[PDB]
Protein backbone atom coordinates (compact mmCIF):
# COMPACT_ATOMS: atom_id res chain seq x y z
CA UNK A 1 0.00 0.00 0.00
CA UNK A 2 3.23 1.98 0.23
CA UNK A 3 6.98 2.28 -0.16
CA UNK A 4 8.40 0.00 2.38
CA UNK A 5 11.55 1.45 2.31
CA UNK A 6 10.45 5.42 2.25
CA UNK A 7 8.29 4.21 5.75
CA UNK A 8 10.40 1.62 7.30
CA UNK A 9 9.11 -0.74 9.69
CA UNK A 10 11.16 -3.12 11.81
CA UNK A 11 9.57 -6.52 11.98
CA UNK A 12 6.63 -7.34 14.18
CA UNK A 13 7.48 -9.91 17.22
CA UNK A 14 4.40 -10.38 18.86
CA UNK A 15 4.48 -13.30 22.16
CA UNK A 16 2.19 -16.11 21.60
CA UNK A 17 -0.04 -17.11 24.17
CA UNK A 18 0.70 -18.41 27.30
CA UNK A 19 -2.50 -18.35 30.24
CA UNK A 20 -2.01 -19.20 33.55
CA UNK A 21 -5.65 -19.12 34.42
CA UNK A 22 -8.64 -21.03 34.80
CA UNK A 23 -10.99 -18.57 33.95
CA UNK A 24 -11.86 -17.56 30.05
CA UNK A 25 -10.47 -14.73 28.10
CA UNK A 26 -12.76 -11.88 26.75
CA UNK A 27 -10.48 -10.72 24.90
CA UNK A 28 -10.45 -13.91 22.79
CA UNK A 29 -14.30 -14.38 22.69
CA UNK A 30 -14.84 -10.55 21.81
CA UNK A 31 -12.54 -11.06 19.01
CA UNK A 32 -14.18 -13.61 17.62
CA UNK A 33 -17.36 -11.39 17.48
CA UNK A 34 -16.13 -8.44 16.18
CA UNK A 35 -14.55 -11.02 13.27
CA UNK A 36 -17.93 -12.44 12.90
CA UNK A 37 -20.19 -9.40 13.04
CA UNK A 38 -17.95 -6.67 11.99
CA UNK A 39 -14.92 -7.76 9.56
CA UNK A 40 -16.88 -10.29 7.56
CA UNK A 41 -19.67 -8.45 6.17
CA UNK A 42 -17.30 -5.12 6.03
CA UNK A 43 -15.20 -7.44 4.18
CA UNK A 44 -17.71 -8.73 1.66
CA UNK A 45 -18.80 -4.85 1.45
CA UNK A 46 -14.97 -3.95 -0.07
CA UNK A 47 -15.05 -7.10 -2.21
CA UNK A 48 -18.07 -6.16 -3.95
CA UNK A 49 -16.67 -2.84 -4.70
CA UNK A 50 -13.34 -4.01 -5.93
CA UNK A 51 -15.47 -5.84 -8.40
CA UNK A 52 -16.42 -2.97 -10.07
CA UNK A 53 -12.99 -1.78 -9.66
CA UNK A 54 -11.93 -4.38 -11.50
CA UNK A 55 -13.89 -3.67 -14.84
CA UNK A 56 -13.56 0.49 -15.25
CA UNK A 57 -9.38 0.21 -15.07
CA UNK A 58 -7.97 3.55 -15.83
CA UNK A 59 -4.50 4.91 -14.71
CA UNK A 60 -3.44 8.47 -13.67
CA UNK A 61 0.69 9.55 -13.18
CA UNK A 62 2.82 10.86 -11.32
CA UNK A 63 3.94 14.48 -13.00
CA UNK A 64 7.90 15.13 -13.96
CA UNK A 65 9.54 18.04 -14.24
CA UNK A 66 12.33 18.37 -16.78
CA UNK A 67 15.17 20.36 -14.91
CA UNK A 68 16.30 23.80 -16.16
CA UNK A 69 18.66 25.79 -15.95
CA UNK A 70 19.50 27.35 -12.08
CA UNK A 71 19.25 30.58 -11.43
CA UNK A 72 23.05 30.70 -11.29
CA UNK A 73 23.32 30.45 -14.78
CA UNK A 74 20.61 33.41 -15.37
CA UNK A 75 22.12 36.48 -16.53
CA UNK A 76 20.45 39.89 -14.50
CA UNK A 77 17.10 41.18 -15.34
CA UNK A 78 16.62 38.07 -18.01
CA UNK A 79 12.92 37.74 -16.84
CA UNK A 80 12.86 34.67 -19.63
CA UNK A 81 15.50 32.55 -17.81
CA UNK A 82 14.70 33.90 -14.27
CA UNK A 83 11.09 32.51 -14.77
CA UNK A 84 11.72 28.96 -14.98
CA UNK A 85 14.98 29.18 -12.82
CA UNK A 86 12.43 30.92 -10.26
CA UNK A 87 9.63 28.38 -10.67
CA UNK A 88 11.87 25.32 -10.37
CA UNK A 89 13.50 26.76 -7.12
CA UNK A 90 10.14 26.51 -5.82
CA UNK A 91 9.10 23.38 -6.54
CA UNK A 92 12.13 22.10 -5.12
CA UNK A 93 11.29 24.16 -2.23
CA UNK A 94 7.78 22.56 -1.58
CA UNK A 95 9.85 18.89 -2.13
CA UNK A 96 11.82 19.49 0.65
CA UNK A 97 9.26 20.51 2.59
CA UNK A 98 7.65 17.17 2.51
CA UNK A 99 11.35 15.06 2.72
CA UNK A 100 11.15 17.02 6.68
CA UNK A 101 7.88 16.05 6.95
CA UNK A 102 8.55 12.13 6.10
CA UNK A 103 11.80 12.44 8.23
CA UNK A 104 9.29 13.71 10.69
CA UNK A 105 6.92 11.27 10.18
CA UNK A 106 9.49 8.34 10.48
CA UNK A 107 10.84 9.88 14.23
CA UNK A 108 6.97 10.07 15.59
CA UNK A 109 6.47 6.63 14.44
CA UNK A 110 9.07 5.00 16.38
CA UNK A 111 9.52 7.37 19.34
CA UNK A 112 5.35 5.30 19.43
CA UNK A 113 6.82 2.07 18.67
CA UNK A 114 9.49 1.31 21.38
CA UNK A 115 7.16 3.00 24.01
CA UNK A 116 9.52 3.34 27.40
CA UNK A 117 12.75 1.92 25.64
CA UNK A 118 11.95 4.83 22.94
CA UNK A 119 15.09 6.94 24.02
CA UNK A 120 17.87 4.39 23.16
CA UNK A 121 15.63 2.75 19.95
CA UNK A 122 15.22 5.83 18.15
CA UNK A 123 18.86 6.88 18.08
CA UNK A 124 19.17 6.26 14.42
CA UNK A 125 15.72 8.40 13.68
CA UNK A 126 16.82 11.67 15.90
CA UNK A 127 20.24 11.86 14.49
CA UNK A 128 18.70 11.26 10.44
CA UNK A 129 16.52 13.91 11.72
CA UNK A 130 18.92 16.74 12.84
CA UNK A 131 20.81 16.21 9.80
CA UNK A 132 17.71 16.95 7.53
CA UNK A 133 16.81 20.01 9.82
CA UNK A 134 19.84 21.33 9.63
CA UNK A 135 20.36 21.10 5.70
CA UNK A 136 16.71 22.36 5.27
CA UNK A 137 17.77 25.07 8.03
CA UNK A 138 20.97 26.51 5.72
CA UNK A 139 18.48 26.29 2.13
CA UNK A 140 15.65 28.18 3.17
CA UNK A 141 15.65 29.64 6.93
CA UNK A 142 15.38 33.30 7.32
CA UNK A 143 14.58 34.37 3.63
CA UNK A 144 11.64 35.73 4.26
CA UNK A 145 7.75 35.63 3.31
CA UNK A 146 9.36 37.25 -0.28
CA UNK A 147 11.87 34.30 -0.37
CA UNK A 148 12.99 33.61 -3.84
CA UNK A 149 15.84 31.64 -5.51
CA UNK A 150 17.96 34.88 -6.28
CA UNK A 151 17.55 35.39 -1.98
CA UNK A 152 18.17 31.71 -1.49
CA UNK A 153 21.44 32.15 -3.56
CA UNK A 154 22.78 35.05 -1.75
CA UNK A 155 22.30 33.57 1.57
CA UNK A 156 24.22 30.25 0.43
CA UNK A 157 27.20 32.87 -1.15
CA UNK A 158 27.17 34.26 2.50
CA UNK A 159 27.53 30.87 3.88
CA UNK A 160 29.94 29.71 1.67
CA UNK A 161 32.07 32.94 2.14
CA UNK A 162 32.16 32.45 6.03
CA UNK A 163 33.09 28.85 5.40
CA UNK A 164 35.69 29.82 3.12
CA UNK A 165 37.54 32.59 5.89
CA UNK A 166 37.06 30.40 8.57
CA UNK A 167 38.83 27.79 6.44
CA UNK A 168 41.63 30.43 5.62
CA UNK A 169 41.98 30.85 9.63
CA UNK A 170 44.08 27.51 8.68
CA UNK B 1 -6.44 25.40 -17.39
CA UNK B 2 -3.38 22.87 -17.69
CA UNK B 3 -0.07 24.01 -15.80
CA UNK B 4 1.89 24.32 -19.28
CA UNK B 5 -0.76 26.67 -21.18
CA UNK B 6 -1.02 28.87 -18.24
CA UNK B 7 3.02 28.25 -17.64
CA UNK B 8 3.70 28.99 -21.47
CA UNK B 9 1.21 31.81 -21.36
CA UNK B 10 3.14 33.50 -18.58
CA UNK B 11 6.54 33.42 -20.62
CA UNK B 12 4.33 35.45 -23.31
CA UNK B 13 3.10 37.97 -20.74
CA UNK B 14 6.91 38.75 -19.13
CA UNK B 15 8.37 39.13 -22.60
CA UNK B 16 5.87 41.81 -23.51
CA UNK B 17 6.49 43.74 -19.85
CA UNK B 18 10.18 42.88 -19.94
CA UNK B 19 10.38 44.59 -23.58
CA UNK B 20 8.08 47.62 -22.42
CA UNK B 21 10.12 48.05 -19.77
CA UNK B 22 13.58 47.76 -21.59
CA UNK B 23 12.30 50.73 -23.87
CA UNK B 24 11.07 53.24 -20.87
CA UNK B 25 14.02 53.15 -19.56
CA UNK B 26 16.15 53.84 -23.08
CA UNK B 27 13.47 56.64 -23.76
CA UNK B 28 14.35 58.36 -20.36
CA UNK B 29 17.65 58.20 -21.80
CA UNK B 30 17.51 59.30 -25.18
CA UNK B 31 15.35 62.06 -24.00
CA UNK B 32 18.03 63.45 -21.20
CA UNK B 33 20.28 63.53 -24.46
CA UNK B 34 18.03 64.66 -27.07
CA UNK B 35 17.20 67.97 -24.20
CA UNK B 36 20.99 68.68 -22.87
CA UNK B 37 22.71 68.37 -26.86
CA UNK B 38 19.73 69.69 -29.32
CA UNK B 39 20.97 67.11 -31.65
CA UNK B 40 17.45 65.01 -31.94
CA UNK B 41 14.25 66.02 -33.54
CA UNK B 42 13.04 66.39 -29.99
CA UNK B 43 12.91 69.58 -28.36
CA UNK B 44 13.95 71.07 -31.50
CA UNK B 45 13.13 74.71 -30.96
CA UNK B 46 12.74 76.97 -34.05
CA UNK B 47 15.30 79.36 -35.76
CA UNK B 48 14.67 81.74 -38.31
CA UNK B 49 14.01 80.62 -41.33
CA UNK B 50 16.33 81.37 -43.43
CA UNK B 51 14.10 81.63 -46.92
CA UNK B 52 12.98 84.77 -45.61
CA UNK B 53 16.33 86.46 -46.58
CA UNK B 54 16.85 88.71 -49.36
CA UNK B 55 19.97 88.22 -51.44
CA UNK B 56 18.86 90.60 -54.49
CA UNK B 57 21.72 93.82 -54.96
CA UNK B 58 20.72 96.46 -52.03
CA UNK B 59 20.52 100.13 -53.18
CA UNK B 60 24.36 100.78 -50.75
CA UNK B 61 27.10 97.49 -51.40
CA UNK B 62 28.06 97.12 -48.14
CA UNK B 63 25.31 94.87 -46.68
Amino acid sequence: SWDKDVYPEPPRRTPAPSPQTSLPNPITYLTKAFDLLVDRPVTLVREFIERQHAKNKYYYYHREFRRVPDITECQEKDVLCMFEAEMQWRRDYKVDQEIVNIIQERLKACQQREGESHRQNCAKELEQFTQVVKAYQDRYHDLGAHYSARKCLAKQKQRMLAERKAAKEA
Amino acid sequence: DGPEKNYERTMAILQIEAEKAELRLKELEVRRLMRARGDGPWFHYPTIDKELIDHSPKATPDN
